[PDB]
Order: C-alpha cells, then structure tokens, then sequence
C-alpha cells in the first residue's frame, strides 16, 4: 500500500579542524532508478557560525531544517542572544526524540565553532544521540568513506607517523580526493559539489563540479 | 555492547566499552557509554543510544529538581523507582534500556538494575550487554568483597578486555569509573590494542 | 544497463554500457554485455547476467555444431526457436532480457526476447532497466532505411541519454555492426566522463604496518 | 544475511608484475567467534590461489570439489591450468546448482604459467565471472573496500607498496567491520617466489 | 542445551560430558552417556536433537569399525573428522537433515592429539578449546582466561573443577554430574565421575 | 489484445489490435497478432504471449504432419481440437485466447472460439481479449445474418475502431485478414 | 486517500525566457477504462502562477477549491499583494506533508508554474512531501520518457525562445502518445507570461505508422 | 445496477434497470434505482445500497432545508456539489456510484456524474453499474448530438434492453423517467 | 481444476412412470458476464441413460468425449450387452473419487437420467464423491430454490404422469429464471422413455411483472 | 516459570518462594525476594510478568496500608483478596492488562488461617495448598500423597523438606535456595533459610 517512507540518498561530510570545521555536501536528488535534480545542497546556514546537512528523506529535511529556524529565532527573540552548536545539538536531540514512535528518516550533521572558537562536529541517529566527533561521514556513502578518514584525518592502524594538526588547504585536497573517490563507485553521488567552511570570519561556500553520470 | 558494575568495600566499580555498531556496520570507536548523570551518579548505556540517553537526561533533571526542593541529595533506589516508573508508561511500544544506576547513598553503596521491561532489582554484581556473559564468567572467577582497589582496577580491565576478545559487538576504549563516598572519579580510558600486548605477554 | 537495436540500410547496429552493478554499488566499469553467437548473428544480455551469459554460450554452441554439420551460415530463425523453446522450457524461472541480431541470406533480423519467451520482430528496440531513455530518442529521430553514420550517431544519442538518465555507465558506449559483409566491433566508442586527476598521493613507506609473521618460499 | 552468518572478507589486487591476495582470519557463529587460524586461501596450483567468503560449508566443500576436479584436469592434460579455463570451471562448477545455489564469492588470483602476466577475476553465487585490471572483493564487507581500494589504488606499483597498499585497505577496512576480523593474513606471489605475511591487527 | 566440554592439552585432550536426558519439564535420566568410543584413541561427543544422536553413533562409529576391519590399522584424527564433516555436508541439503552438534576428539601416533569442532551446518574447526550452547559462553570466558599450551593435565582438571564450580552458579539448567575421560599416548582412560554438592 | 472474428457466407474475416503492453508502458506498437498455421486456417491470439506462441508452434508442427500425411487440406474442427486438447491438458499453466477462424472445401468457412478455459464452441461471430467487453456490447446490436465480405470489412473496422479508441490497453493499429475460396487477403487500415 | 480511484497521468513544465509553458492532457482513465475523456487537468490560478497535477482527479478538485477560496481571499484584501508562485509551493508542500503525517495522504503529483517579478518559476510537489526546484519537470512516467529530451536539449542550449518550447512540448506529448497505455490523443497547452496566464484548446496530435509496414 | 442519464434539449432523460442481487441470489426483484430527491432533480445509484440511501436521504434533508431557505427554486450543481462534499470527505467506507441528473429553469436540463471516488464531472450522457461498460461501448457509436425525447427514450431502451440481455446481475424490468421544464414523465416497461 | 472459469448453472430431474425427464437451460457464464449463451448441456447417452451437468464445460466436454468412446466400445463389442445406467454412475463415481483423491478435482456437478428393463433411474454425483439415489434432483441453487416444489408434490402425489413432470419442471425453471442471477430464458428438455431417448429445442419462459406497478 | 508453595495448616500457613532472578541465560540475583508484608498477620506472595509484579506490589501494599491508616484496623485476609481480585477483573479489559500469577495467605483472629489463589484471569479459590509455574506440576503430587488437614508444623517442615528433596531430582531448573515464612496467632515469623547441596 501507502508506504510513508522512501530512500532518496544522499552524502554530507564534515570535517573538525583546529579552528574550522568544513561541511561539504553533493547536491543529486534521486529516487529509486531516477534522477529528479542536479541541485539542491544539503546543506543549510543558520547563524555566522552554525552549518547543518540533512539527508535521507527530503520532506523530513525541509521541515526538520523550517522547525530549526522557527526555534532559532524564537531563542534569539527571547533571550538577546544566539544559540551555541551545542545547544542546536541538544535541541534537535529533543526533537528526534519528540517524534520518537513516528521516526524521522534523516540522517543528521552538525558542524559549527565552540564558544572557544574552535571546530566541533556533532553527529547524529535517527532517534536522537548526538557525541562530539572529530569527522562523520553521513549517508549511503558512509562507509566507502569512513576508514578514508580513519587513515588520513586520524591516523589509524600505521606505525611511525607522527601526528600533524589538519590545515585548510590540505583538508581542501583531503575533501576534494574523497568525493571524487567515492563519486567513482557510489549511485547516489555526484554532479556537483557544495563545501561549506565555517572560519571565524564568516561563512564561505564553494561549488566544485563533478562527473555527469 | 559490554558493561559491567560491581560493588565492594571501597566502593563502586564501573568500567564500559565504546564500540557502538548498526547492524553489521560499526559506526563509532569511542562511544562514551557511562552517562555522567551527576557529580555523584553514573548511569550507562546498554541497548540504544536515544532511549538510554533521553530518559537519564530526564531523570537526571528530575534529581536536581528534587535535591534544589529538599536541600538534600537524592538517594539510589529513589533514582532507579523514579525511572522505572518514567519507563513502564510505553510498555509494548518498543522501547529498549536495559540501563544500570550506581551512586553513593545514605546507606552507603547503592546498585540497581533497571530494564525496560521493568525488572527493578538490587544486587551486588550486575552485566548488561550482548557480550555480558563473558564478564560474568571471568567476574564471578575474580569476584569478592574484600578486594584491594588495584586489584578491582584490574578485575574490571581483565574482565572487559576477555568480553571485547570474545564478542564481536564489543570494542573500542575501556573507560573505567571509580564511585566513592564523596564523589565519582574516572580512572583511565584504555585501548584494546594496548591491552593486548600488555595482557598477552 | 540499457541496450539497444536498430536496423540501418543494409544491417544492425548494436549498442550497449558496461555497468555491471551488484545491488546499490558499481561492482563493474567495463563488462562485455555483446556476446558471441556465430560470425554473422550476435547477442545482448539484460537482468541477470550469468544466466544470459550461459543461456547465450549454449546457443552460440549449438549453433556451432548446427553450422558446421551444414556447411553454410545459419539463419536468425532459428536462434530465436532455440531461446523461445528454452526460456518457455524453464517456464520464465531464468531471467534472460536478450536481444537478437543478425544478418542472413535473406538480410538483416532483429529480436527481442522477453524472460518468460514472448519474442518481436522490429526494427528497433531497447532493453534494461534505463531503455525508456534510448527508446525516446529512438521515437523521436528513427525513420526507416537509414545510411551508416547516421544510425551508428542515433545509437550513441540513445545510449548516451541512458547514461545521462540513471543507472547508465561511466563507460565508453560499446557498439558493434554487422553488415553483409563487413563485422566490425568497437570497445572504446566515445569516452565523455574522465576520471578526475589526484591532488596529492596518499602513497605508504616502507614499513608503515607492523608485521608478525614472515615467509619466504622460491619457485622455478 | 545468510552470507553475514560467519562473516569474511577477500581482497584480491592486481600490481604490476605481480599480485597481491588477502583475508581475514575470524571464523565463528553469527556473533560468537571461535577461532583466528580458519584457511580461506588455498593453494591451486603454482603461483596461483583462490579466495572464499561466504558460509564456510560451501568454502570447504566448493574447495575441496575444486581440488578433485582440478586433479583430474592436471592428470589428464600433463601440463598446468590456465587461469581463464579455472574461471571457467568454477563457472561451470556453481552454475550446476542454479537453484541449489552455494552461498559463496570466489576469487581468484594468480599468474600466466608462460609468462609473468597477473590475473584477478572474481564470481557471483550462480557463475557470473568479472575480470577487471586492478581490485576484487568479496564478502560482507564491501563498500569499505571498495571505498579504500578506490582510494589507494595505483597502475605500476612495486610489490613493496602493493604490499603496503593492500595492508592498509585491509586493515582499515576490517577495523571498520564487525563481523569479520581478528587478524589479517597476505599472500604476496610473483615469478620468482611466494610471501605470506600476517599483520598486527586489532583483535577487538 | 546442554554442553559437553573438550579442552586440548600439549599430549592430551581432556573431554567432559554430562549425564542428563531431560525432556522439556523433567530430568528423565540423570546417568546418560553421550559418550562413543570409535578407536582405541578416538573419542567423538555429540549434542543436538537427541533422535539423530543415536543415528549418527550408529554411522559414524560402526562405518570407522568397518575401516578398521578392512584394511589393518586406525584412522587418523583428521580423516575421520573430514568424514564426519563430509556426511554432515552431503545429508544436510535433502528432504531429511541432520541437526547435530559434534566434536571430535582423536591422538595420532605422529600427530599426538587433535581436536575438532562441528556445527548443524558441516564447518570443521582445529580449536585448541571450542564450544556449544549456552555454557559455551560460561565456559569460554573462564577458560580463555586460563589457557596456557603447555599446561599439565592435573592444571587441567583443576581448571575444569573451578570451571565447572562456575557453571554451577549463575546457570539457569540443572546439569548435576559431568562425566570425564582422557585420551593419552595409550589410550582412552575414564577419570572419576564430577558432581559437587553446592551448599 | 481485441481480436475479432466474423464469418459470412463465402469465407471468414478476422481482425485484431496490435499493442501487446505489459503493465503499463507499452512494450510492442505493432505485432502480427494472428498466426497463420495451414494456408488456408488462422488463428488469433491473447492473454499471455508466450503460451499462445509455444501451443501455436506446436498445433503448427502437429497439424503440418497430419495434413501431409493425409496427402489432403485440413479441417477447421481439426484444428480446434488440437486447441482444445493442448489448451485443456495445461489450464494450470496456459492462459490462451485463442479463436480458430479459417475456411474449408467440405465445410466452408467456420469460427471456432477456445477462451481462457479450454471449452471448444462454433459461433457466427467472436470477440476476444480484455478490451473486447464493449464491442461485445454491440455485436448484438449491429450485426445482421448474412453479410457480404465488405460488410464484414467495414462491420470489424468500426468494431476494432471503437474497442482501440476506449480501452486503455487496447489500441495500435487495425489488421485484417480475408479468408475465402478464393485467397488470403491482409491489409493494414487506419482510421 | 490510500487507493486512487480515478487518476491521471504525466504532467510536462518548462520554462523559457520571461515565461513557464505547461501542457497536460485531457483524460480521466479508472483502472484501464477511459471513462472520463474530457476533464480540465490545469488550473490558470489568478495571474501570476498556474498549476497542473496528477493522480487523483478528486483531490485535485478538493486543492482548487481551497485554493480558490485562499487566493480570492488576499484579493479581496486589497492590498495590492499577491501570492508569489514560491508562496504557493511552500503551502502546497506543507498541505501534503501534515496529510501524510498523519496518515491520510494526498494522491497526487503537482507542478506549480509561474513567472512573478521578472523571474520565471516552476516548482514540485510530491505526494510524500519531496519538493524541489528545477528547469524542467516530468511526472509520472514523464520523468522516465520525455525527461532525457528536456535535459538533452537544456544542456544543448540553456537558454530558449518560446516557439522552441512549446515545439519541444509538443514533439514529448506525441512521445507520451505513443508510449503510454494511460494516454489519450487530446491534450491542453497553458502558457505564462507577464501578460497574463493563457489556456489554449484541446490541441491533438499528428503520429506516424509507417514501421508497421514492415514485417 | 446499470443505470444512464441522457439530456437533450428540453430536459434530461435518466434509466435503470432493477434486479438487487446479493452474491448469486436475486434478494429484490424489482427496485427503484432512481430516486427523487426534489421534485425535479433524481439520482440514480449504484454500488452499495445502504450507503446511497443513507447518503440520497442527507443529501434531500440538507437541499430542501436550504432551498426552503432560499425561497427560490434550487440548482442542479448545487446537489452535485452536496452529493460530492458527502461522498469525498467520507469515502474510504461507502461505495457510491451516484449519478445526478435534473431539469433547472436556469441552466436545462443536466446530468453530473459522481463515481466510487468522488470527483465531480458535467457530461452529455452518463453510464454507471457494473454491467454498463457495454452499452458504455456503443454509446459513443449509437449516440448523436442533439437528439429529442423519443429519440433518447428508443436510445436509452435499446441501452438497458442490451444490458440487461448480457450481464447476468442486470435484467429484471425497464424503468424511464422523463424530466422537462412541464413535469415529470416516469414509466415502466417490460418485454 | 481449482478455479472454474465457465460454469453452468442448475439441472432439474424427476423420474415419472415409466421415465426420466431432464431439463437445463443454454448459458455460459464467465463470472457475470453471459458470455456462451447458446451451448447444450445434456448428453444423450445411446439409448438408455442420459446425463447432464454443471461446473466446468470444459470438464463437460471432456467426459463427453471419454463416456462416447466407452459407449462405442461396448457397442462394437456386438455382444447385445450395453452399460445401464446405475453402471455408468458407478463408473462416474469411482472416476471422481479417483479423480479428486489425486487433489485435482473436476469441478462438476452432474445428473445421470436412464430407464433400462422397466425400472427409472436417476443418479447424483458431486465433486467430493458424494452419490445416491433419488425421486428428484436438484443442483447448484435448484437444491435450494425449486427442491421444495419437487419434494411437496412428491409428497403429495408420490407417482406422477409425464404431463404433469413436464408442467412442472417448465414452472421450475420459470422460478430459476425469477431469481437465479446465473440464469436466461432459453432451455431445452430432454425426455427418456422406452420409446428412446428424446432432446427437445429451445424453449423459453411465460414471465410476470404485475408486481412493478405497485411502489 | 518459577515456584511458590502455599500449604495451609490448621492453625498456620505455610508459604515459601525461591530467590531466583534469572534473566532467558544467566542467573542475575540469587537472593530474590517476593514476600511482601501487607500487615501484621496478611502475606502475599507474587508471580508473573516481572515488571508488573513491583507495580501491583506498589498499589495493593500501599492502599492497604492506607486503609490501616484510615480507619484504625487491619482488613480480614478475605477482603484484601477479593480487592486484589477486584482489580485484576478490571485491569484485565483494557488497554493495560496485568499478567501476574498470585496468592493470598492471612490470618484472623476469629476465622483464624486462610489461603487464597490467584491465576492470570482473576480467579477466587479457598485451596488447602496451592502453587504456580511448573515445578506446582510436580509438587502437588507429592505434597497430595501426605497430606494431613490436622497436620503439625513441624511435619509440614519435614514434608517441604521431603519436596524440595524431589524437587531437586527431577527438575530443568536450578533453584539453589528457597526462603520460608510462617503465619501464626502472634504474627509473621520468618523461618530458616532452606538450601540444599545436592550432589
């Protein structure tokens, strides 16, 4: 009958740096064996220093994304002043539990800056934990993408290789090289790509294309 | 998914994994599993992170209600009722905790078992997990009251590091929380790797 | 996958793409979908892939032993009487999407052949999960008796709009054509999606894994 | 699933001259392990292996069917097996069961017995043979690999970096894996010798 | 349900049944032997359902008598655990399966001792310790806590008195006398039989 | 899918649809339909393509071989029974439409009908197929009981016309076929 | 609505230079019977958007009606505001997103088009809520046939003129004739600018059978 | 169960047949399919029973409450609009197959047509009964704009004398009503 | 057969002095719609018996074929012995009890009518096996409509004459034509006697509507 | 699953339930407790769906407590076990049903000793001795062949000796340890805790 769920893909990155945290995102909406759109960006800009990605069911994501900004004006118009990440984090937990027994089908990805300006990388479930994590990679291309930054970002499973703090320009190459290597073998990947980078100087974005199939 | 906690003359011992799998797929390493409700109660996570995490940050509020109304620090069995009473109200509906309360009381030591399906019990050893009964077995060898702490540390390490050998859900960090009369302390976080070549001679 | 056909003026012009996939991930770039049957007549497989890839092997073996116990070329026909009688004999248990392709005396024959065995002669098809966009562009631009160029231009068209359609391939669309006379057949047609090029070089050392266990044995 | 019941993992890769084949070392039931010495890669031959993943009856009995036939075929033609011929008979050798399908994922990878030239190829649970030029997996786990391989993958590469290369996919991989784990082993082959390496993996 | 145990030595293999034919309420009979003796140095184990036990000694042991007859010497460990794995593997995918759950215990004059792990779907094992059933999980973690290879057989059976003073703790079945047998360099030489009194 | 049969005095006229759709996209625009099996007996097919295709191959080989070794032209009725009896041994498996049409020396021009069951029945008229229920509204109304051929022609264009036009299945284009003493006469009309 | 009684078929949208171009066709098929061939698919809302839908011919009666009732509504404000067709699609979305929260869905697949303010619109609206942007929409089975000829030619030219469109229009519709069993040889065309929203007739179109000649 | 509505120039001309079945048992042999509703608007019905009359009797308490309310004579889309509120807004449980016919001194006469759904539709001629869809055959062929009343009384009388020929749940007797801006004619006929 | 495609409808028998007349109508039904309305549903037997049926024509068909095949045989056996008709009910019956033990039944429902050596005969044989003897039959929905008539005047006059069992039986199934939806108006009856076996044509009912002018 | 016994006396009840809190594997607590003072001579002991166990623990305990404080005496023990039927009855047709299994042990001053019987369908009983779970099979056999109704304490101890003796010999389940109450004119008085090593 009636099914009320249904898998459009999707894969949203995120990076925590020293003093970044980079959010990038390709922009292909499918359904099934078709191609809706070659645009529209997962990801969403809620304050100078607030991104979040939503995917996996997309009107779940719009009205997730719709409630987030009601309530982020409603805190801003009540108490002066905006919300930290962790307290969005803390929020949309409540949410997800708040529709508990009619689950959102949505994967989740909150990066932003601290209040001691640093890179935070707060991840997500369907039903509503959340932990602070370093890099995530959410969506059907979770695992072609994962023990990647096991091996670059944290270092993993090697002997004799010192620990470097990430750079930007490095963590550019690092998220360009991952899109593109998984772009190669995913079907719900590709045809663009918008990175999100969240400096303590505001926002910036950037559209990379990919292969067109 | 592997916990323990046992009681004993110097307190309480907790000691947890940080593997928290989907399905047959990993997700994270370091799940921090040992919720810290308050500066003097532990609660844990054993059988899904949402419910397990909202419903301590809920009974974690109700304390604090309950201490700032009586001047005065809750006790561990008023924790554990106040919490199976919050959980049996969606009995059938697919909720799964099979949590663990630890804490220092007027009585001293307190430790109770609070599942989902409501089987509020005391006790004095206690595992929950897929991989609980490898820490039942080589806790119920190592187990006594009259036991040193380093001895306990060591107890709590060995037991987790045969539980992460043997099951296939289990892994990660060995976190390690020591309960005392004053207040809970962490002791280590611990790799298995590390305990590998330290334990396998 | 999406394959097509087409009858041009004198034969048939066949295309195909290469993504062999297993389920939700490319397990496959380059999988030969056009297969063998005789010199003249040869053979498109849809769905699942091994079945067609030994229902086609039988065929092509029979119609080897059919040939050179005759001692001339083989006619279509009979092809398809052998696949019909075979996939109604399995009772549409095997799922075998095949298109049939060959010129005889009598000049050029497409089939189409359904899993359970219903069958067509047409002078175009497709078939595969993304043949509805290479069967628009075939209803669109096809008229009859076509010159070369223009057939081998609209097969590109067609499977190039099922590549841009989902669940095309990266490949480089295959194509083969078979005329009175001359076989031809052409991997690497027109390649439009190259691999991007690498940033840095994620190259290990000499020893960055530790070992435990070492073993040496020669050979001759 | 039936082929996630004891887990596994094979990975096959192609270098330059040589080729580099590697698997896991976990054996158990659904969730309980048993042991980390269950054999997965076995000899065919010289400078030629082949890999299994799946349900470990079919492995051993897949395996030793295959030993039986590729005997007779040794015996009755004195020289050595091709390696496409040995596709083709395990092609053959599942597509007998087509509905009484073994729950496996043969690899197979070795070298020309004329030459030094390397092959890799891999089958589906009916007979569906895939040749490609440089990675096959099988198993469980298979966008972690995929993923990995996709990532470290080079054209001409010495046997060192091969060796290294398919190490580190391993490793990662498997460390992201939970059902298939507890040890790494490598067999590493060219022309003129064999190498087989075990790996410090993590045993959680 | 139950588990028999099989610990491997350096020179010996130290086996362990139970003695209980219970049926789903009641312990029917509490001096059961599930015990076969195939060789002069091979034993064999068997849990599972408890009509294709019986079935399975009456082909295994009697087809191995009948080897021993024939050509003028034991089998080998190994052989015979490919045999059993073998009749397993071929009866298993028919209108008539076999739900056992074996393992065999052998010592070869060359070999010494081995021992092997089944499961109701024909998968051999080589384990220095292996299990079934729910004392699989009791037994396994206090064993591989303990394990040493080269470890004496009295070390052994103390470790099996310890092992077994756990099982009878937090276990929810009854499982009152285990049975236990050796295998050396001579033979198959039955040790005394293990009950406790538990308070 | 529509198939139709209509006999008069001289011969027989057939008459179908093409379109064979599976679900809802149309796999097919045009199809032979109806099957010549001797030179002189048609028939014509629905329902499900590949058992009409396999019982049409086998009544063909069958029919061939008997008619040769008779050294004589067939029956009809022969050809029906045949029908009749493969139709009938597989309802379990066979989900076929078939209409036996054809005319005959001792016998004229005679319609046969075998539906999804595998009864054997001779009528003046038959239709056939799921978009048939609605010119088997008014065959009954429009036919008249000794046609001319062109009545037949014009009577099974407005027919096939009208069941293309409003079912959703139904449609392609119209194909007729002329069974006489004289010769087999196809054509293709629109309109 | 659980079962779909009465349903349409594939809705086509495209927008050109300084306008939207929509047609739809003109039947009302149950099950495989044509029992309705004459209904209207396309409502001209007031003059600025324009809506055409699929699916259930009732529901779509039932979001006139409302829709309707709301736009003479900001009319009847006299204010000099309207609604903007993005304004449209973001009610229309969360219309059909707290229908199938609460388990009673809206059979229907909807394109709003509209060009406001010197910026062309054509929106999406699904059953289940999925709503995006795009420059060229295909419903239905139209996603599946004559989607590749729009994004074929938008990517051959990505500007275009009127007459290009409604030709392009015009060539996927006698496509969709061709290919769908749900399809009838009648069909409306409806057309956007600034100077006003236009439906033109019940146009049909011309097809070719000459591969029937064949054998 | 088939019923029809047929307008011309002066008014509307509706028809059914009777034969209330339930499963293969006839409970009710003769029936008024068609009911008044006003005293110059009818509905005929189909589908379910007890659904359409609990429905048609809403339907005459709401409309003659609001045209007495009006003090002026009431609409024909108007009921059409009440039949489709009722029908649409609880489906899910009725099966209704309601067809709205009726003279107004406004507009003629109209028939509106309101299937199992619940949409909404103005039409020439209406079918409606599961046995209808074979006069729904022809009754694009037999039809002619512009009729006048004999010519759609003998158009509606040849319809329901071949449905109920045909289908096996349509038969029993001929009921005819006959609405103009003069009266209402209504009639029966058999054989 | 497991689902009957075309079935039949109900067959009436009564012995008299001295024969068995058997009447059924013509119709062919597929679900509703009458699709065969002229085929025969009594098979006159050689000389003696006689048989007609229900269910699946085809099955009909079938046994047609087979019983003329046995006939013929005994016939040209040329000894002067023939089958009566309680044989050939027994030969039925074993036949579907054989049948339906293999768990593919022939979906009938047939009556066998025969007068040999003075004495009726008129037997009964379901699908499941289930047969006896009777005065009177009645199949399908007859069991239920026209049993009570035929069982009141056999009660009330326990021999009858063929007059009276031919007024009768044309009563009957006028009532089957009132209120059977499976049922038309043309049928034939068939009569067996000492004089032969003898099928009548297509007759028809005498209907009444008086009841229609009241509300 | 488990066990409680509830034999009846002339002047005394005589109850006694097991320690066990097992969970599907292991046993989690082996020093349980299901005996729940209601008052000063009423007992109840409590079977079934284990979180529904504490929850009826926690009304009926308490509103009987509560009516000790309203009006100023103890209810008889035939009241209390009707208001526990009582709610059974209304708590089983709803949307929230209670799947316990339960019995009544009182003592009056004028009606001296009375036992009740639950089951999870709200049923009264006036039973001489009743039991629950699957052992109560075995048990009341052997509790029926040596029954007394003038029957002294001490030989009821005795007879619970000699029943626990056999349940030990026949039975899936462990059950190491049981505790013991008694009911008399003074009170409830708490008798030794009865384990037993078997073997």
């Amino acid at each position: 009958r009636f099914s009320p769920y249904v898998f459009n893909g999707g894969t949203i990155l995120a990076i925590a740096g020293e003093d970044f945290a980079i959010v990038a995102s390709d922009t292909r909406l499918s359904e099934g064996f078709s191609i809706h759109t070659r645009d529209s960006p997962k990801c969403y800009k809620l304050t100078d220093k607030t991104v979040i990605g939503c995917s996996g069911f997309h009107g779940d994501c719009l009205t997730l994304t719709k409630i987030i900004e009601a309530r982020l004006k409603m805190y801003k118009h009540s108490n002066n002043k905006a919300m930290t990440t962790g307290a969005i984090a803390a929020m949309l937990s409540t949410i997800l539990y708040s529709r508990r027994f009619f689950p959102y089908y949505v994967y989740n990805i909150i990066g932003g800056l601290d209040e001691e300006g640093k890179g935070a990388v707060y991840s997500f479930d369907p039903v509503g934990s959340y932990q602070r994590d370093s890099f995530k990679a959410g969506g059907s291309a979770s695992a072609m993408l994962q023990p990647l930054l096991d091996n670059q970002v944290g270092f993993k499973n090697m002997q004799n290789v010192e620990h470097v703090p990430l750079s930007l320009d490095r963590a550019m190459r690092l998220v360009k090289d991952v899109f593109i290597s998984a772009a190669e073998r995913d079907v719900y990947t590709g045809d663009a790509l918008r990175i999100c980078i969240v400096t303590k100087e505001g926002i910036r974005e950037e559209t990379v294309s990919l292969r067109k199939d | 998914t592997t916990t323990l906690a046992f009681k004993f003359r110097h307190g309480v011992i907790v000691a947890a994994d940080s593997r928290a799998t989907a399905g047959a797929y990993i997700a994270s390493q370091t799940v921090k599993k040992v919720i810290e409700i308050n500066p003097y109660l532990l609660g844990t996570m054993a059988g899904g992170a949402a419910d397990c995490s909202f419903w301590e940050r809920l009974l974690a509020r109700q304390c604090r209600i309950y201490e700032l109304r009586n001047k005065e620090r809750i006790s561990v069995a008023a924790a554990s009722k106040l919490l199976a009473n919050m959980v049996y109200q969606y009995k059938g509906m697919g909720l799964s905790m099979g949590t663990m309360i630890c804490g220092w009381d007027k009585r001293g030591p307190g430790l109770y078992y609070v599942d989902s399906e409501g089987n509020r019990i005391s006790g004095a050893t206690f595992s929950v997990g897929s991989g609980s009964v490898y820490a039942y077995g080589v806790m119920d060898r190592g187990y006594s009251y009259d036991l040193e702490v380093e001895q306990a540390y060591d107890l709590a390490r060995r037991a987790i590091y045969q539980a992460t050998y043997r099951d296939a859900y289990s892994g990660g960090a060995v976190n390690l929380y020591h309960v005392r009369e004053d207040g809970w302390i962490r002791v280590s976080s611990d790799n298995v790797a590390d305990l590998h070549e330290k334990y396998s001679g | 996958t999406t394959i097509a056909g087409v009858v041009y003026k004198d034969g048939i012009v066949l295309g195909a793409d290469t993504r062999a996939t297993e389920g939700m991930v490319v397990a496959d770039k380059n999988c030969s979908k056009i297969h063998f049957i005789s010199p003249n007549i040869y053979c498109c497989g849809a769905g699942t892939a091994a079945d067609t890839d030994m229902t086609t092997q039988l065929i092509s073996s029979n119609l080897e032993l059919h040939s050179l116990s005759t001692g001339r070329l083989p006619r279509v026909v009979t092809a398809n009487r052998m696949l019909k009688q075979m996939l109604f004999r399995y009772q549409g248990y095997i799922g075998a999407a095949l298109v049939l392709g060959g010129v005889d005396v009598t000049g050029p024959h497409l089939y189409s052949i359904y899993p359970h065995g219903s069958t067509d002669k047409l002078p175009y098809v497709t078939m595969g999960s993304g043949s509805l966009a290479a069967m628009a562009v075939f209803e669109d631009k096809f008229r009859p008796d076509m010159e070369e160029e223009e057939a081998k231009n609209l097969v590109s068209e067609a499977i190039a709009a099922g590549i841009f359609n989902d669940l095309g391939s990266g490949s480089n669309i295959d194509l083969c054509v078979i005329s009175k006379n001359k076989l031809d057949f052409l991997r690497p047609y027109t390649v439009p999606n190259k691999k991007g090029t690498r940033l840095g070089r994620y190259r290990c050392e000499k020893g960055t894994t530790a070992v435990l266990t070492e073993k040496i044995t020669p050979l001759e | 699933s039936i082929m996630s019941y004891n887990g596994g993992a094979v990975m096959a890769m192609k270098g330059k001259n040589c080729v580099a084949i590697a698997a896991d070392r976990r054996f158990g039931i659904q969730a309980q392990m048993v042991t980390t010495d269950f054999q997965k890669i076995f000899p065919m031959g010289d400078r030629l292996y082949i890999g299994l993943a799946g349900l470990a009856t079919d492995v051993q009995t897949v395996a030793q069917r295959l030993k039986f036939r590729l005997n007779l075929y040794e015996l009755k033609e004195g020289r050595q097996i091709k390696p496409y011929t040995l596709m083709s008979m395990v092609a053959n050798l599942l597509y007998e069961k087509r509905f009484g399908p073994y729950y496996t994922e043969p690899v197979i990878a070795g070298l020309d017995p004329k030459t030094f030239k390397p092959f890799i190829c891999s089958l589906d649970l009916i007979g569906c043979p895939m040749v490609t030029d440089d990675f096959v997996v099988s198993g469980t786990c298979a966008e972690q690999m995929y993923g990995m391989c996709e990532s470290l993958w080079e054209p001409n590469m010495d046997p060192d970096h091969l060796f290294e290369t398919i190490s580190q996919a391993m490793l990662n991989a498997v460390d992201r894996d939970a059902v298939s784990g507890m040890g790494v082993i490598v067999h590493i082959i060219e022309k003129d010798k064999i190498t087989t390496r075990t790996l410090k993996a993590r045993m959680d | 349900m139950e588990y028999l145990i099989g610990i491997q030595g350096p020179d010996y293999v130290l086996v362990a049944s139970d003695r209980v034919a219970a049926s789903n309420i009641v312990q029917m009979k509490d001096d059961h032997d599930k015990m076969f003796k195939m060789s002069e140095k091979i034993l064999l184990l068997c849990v599972g359902e408890a009509g294709d036990t019986v079935q399975f000694a009456e082909y295994i042991q009697k087809n191995v008598q009948l080897y021993k007859m024939r050509n003028g010497y034991e089998l080998s460990p190994t052989a015979a655990a490919n045999f059993t794995r073998r009749n397993l593997a071929d009866c298993l995918r028919s209108r008539t399966p076999y739900h056992v759950n074996l393992l065999l215990a052998g010592y070869d004059e060359h070999e010494g001792p081995a021992l092997y792990y089944m499961d109701y779907l024909a998968a051999l094992a080589k384990a220095p310790f292996a299990a079934h059933g729910y004392g699989a999980f009791l037994t396994l973690s206090i064993l591989d806590r303990y394990y040493t290879p080269t470890i004496s057989r009295e070390r052994a059976v103390e470790l099996l008195r310890k092992c077994l003073e756990e099982l009878q703790k937090r276990f929810i079945l009854n499982l009152p006398t285990f049975s236990v047998r050796i295998i050396d360099k001579n033979g198959i030489h039955d040790l005394d039989n293990i009950s406790f009194p538990k308070q | 899918t529509t198939i139709m049969a209509v006999q008069f005095d001289g011969g027989v006229v057939l008459g179908a649809d093409s379109r064979t759709t599976t679900g809802s996209y149309i796999a097919n625009r045009v199809t032979d339909k109806l099957t010549p099996i001797h030179d002189r007996i048609f028939c014509c097919r629905s329902g499900s393509a590949a058992d009409t295709q396999a019982v049409a191959d086998a009544v063909t080989y069958q029919l061939g071989f008997h008619s040769i070794e008779l050294n004589e032209p067939p029956l009809v009725h022969t050809a029906a029974s045949l029908f009749k009896e493969m139709c009938y041994r597989y309802r379990e498996d066979l989900m076929a439409g078939i209409i036996i049409a054809g005319w005959d020396p001792q016998e004229g021009g005679q319609v046969y009908s075998v539906p999804m069951g595998g009864m054997m029945v001779r009528q003046s008229f038959a239709i056939g197929g799921s978009g048939s229920s609605y010119i088997y509204g008014y065959v009954d109304a429009t036919y008249r009981e000794g046609m001319t051929k062109e009545e037949c022609l014009q009577f099974t264009a407005n027919a096939l016309a009208l069941a293309m036009e409003r079912d959703g299945s139904s449609g392609g284009v119209i194909r007729l076929a002329a069974i006489a003493e004289s010769g087999v006469e196809r054509q293709v009309l629109l309109g | 609505t659980q079962n779909p009684m009465v349903t349409g078929t594939s809705v086509l949208g495209v927008k050109f230079e300084g306008g939207v171009v929509i047609a739809a066709d003109m039947l009302g098929s149950y099950g495989s019977l044509a029992r309705f061939r004459n209904i209207s698919r396309i409502m001209r809302v007031n003059n600025s958007t324009m809506l055409g839908a699929s699916g259930d011919y009732a529901d779509f009666q039932y979001l006139k009606q409302v829709l309707g009732q709301m736009v003479i509504d900001e009319e009847l404000l006299g204010d000099g505001h309207s609604y903007s067709p993005r304004a449209i699609h973001s009610w229309l979305t969360r219309a059909m997103y707290s229908r199938r929260s609460k388990m009673n869905p809206l059979w229907n697949t909807m394109v709003i088009g509209g060009y406001a303010d010197g910026e062309s619109f054509l929106g999406y609206v699904d059953m289940l809520g999925v709503a995006y942007e795009a420059p060229s929409l295909a419903t239905g089975y139209g996603a599946y046939l004559a989607q590749p000829l729009l994004r074929e030619v938008l990517e051959k030219q990505p500007v275009l003129s009127q007459t290009e469109a409604r030709d392009l229009v015009e060539r996927c519709m006698r496509v969709l004739y061709y290919r769908d069993a749900r399809s009838y040889n009648r069909f409306q065309i409806a057309t956007v600018t600034e100077k006003g929203v236009e439906i033109e007739g019940p146009l049909s179109t011309e097809t070719n059978w000459d591969i029937a000649h064949m054998i």
